[PDB]
């Protein structure tokens, strides 16, 4: 799923 | 000259733009850390690091891009990174350089463990951003064009990319007909600029192979950024 990047733009 | 939104949308992206820098204690390493093969390697990896940081956070910010789905966000992310951070790292190189400091780089980039095959492309390609003194608007934007290819990989929805990147392309070519009235070349000049730099995702690539020997397993941002293993 990319969990490090989903949670970077979603921070 | 500049529609009223058009400047509506170019203070916005500069708003992200000019919000982001290479921190100090990066910058510091480049005159302070010893010298080696290791050590300026060591160095090369947390501006890349940083880079990837300042690349998602522009990312996020771009105006539209939050109504895309979330799995065209990603692959956006991941076929722009290459060719975004070449783009920032010129300009980190021709512009925030108190000279001494992009000396000391040049000198610890080619001794870094990687090849000339590599580093002579990178730094012709400086070289040519160099001539066409480029301003702080034309980065932004080009980054924002360049971010949003509607050309990557594994996007769905290429049309909602597409009518993401128009406006930004009007805008700058808009903008090269005010700070360069004299040479309405310069518009597409740039663009070729942007055709040379789509030739480092082979190099990337390739380069990641190379120097994948001696084992490095990159901090966890690069390797989800680059995708490696
Ligand atoms: C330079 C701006 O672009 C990068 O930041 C970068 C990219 C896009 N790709 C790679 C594989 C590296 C790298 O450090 O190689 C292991 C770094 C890298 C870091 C320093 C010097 C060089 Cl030639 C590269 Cl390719």
């Amino acid at each position: 799923n990319e969990a490090l990047l989903r949670y970077l733009l979603d921070k | 000259e500049l529609t009223p939104d058009q400047q509506t949308l170019l203070h916005f992206i500069m708003d992200s733009y000019n919000k982001q820098r290479m921190p100090q204690e990066i910058t510091n390493k480049i005159l302070k850390e010893e010298f080696s093969a290791e050590e300026n390697f060591l160095i090369l990896t947390e501006m890349a690091t940083n880079h990837v940081q300042v690349l998602v956070e522009f990312t996020k910010k771009l105006p539209g891009f939050q109504t895309l789905d979330h799995e065209d966000q990603i692959a956006l992310l991941k076929g722009s990174a290459v060719e975004a951070m070449f783009l920032r790292s010129a300009e980190i190189f021709n512009k925030k350089l108190p000279s001494g400091h992009s000396d000391l780089l040049e000198e610890r980039i080619r001794n870094s463990g990687i090849s000339d095959e590599y580093i002579t492309p990178m730094f012709s390609f400086y070289k040519s951003i160099g001539e066409l003194k480029m301003t702080q608007e034309e980065y932004a934007l080009l980054t924002a064009i360049v971010i949003l290819s509607p050309d990557r990989q594994y996007i769905k929805d290429r049309e909602a990319v597409e009518k993401l990147q128009e406006p930004l392309l009007d805008v700058l070519q808009k903008l090269c007909k005010i700070h360069q009235p004299e040479n309405p070349q310069h518009f597409a000049c740039l663009l070729g600029r942007l055709t040379e730099l789509r030739t480092f995702n082979h190099h990337h690539a390739e380069m990641l192979m190379s120097w994948r020997v001696n084992d490095h397993k990159f901090t966890p941002l690069l390797c989800e950024i680059w995708d490696v293993q």
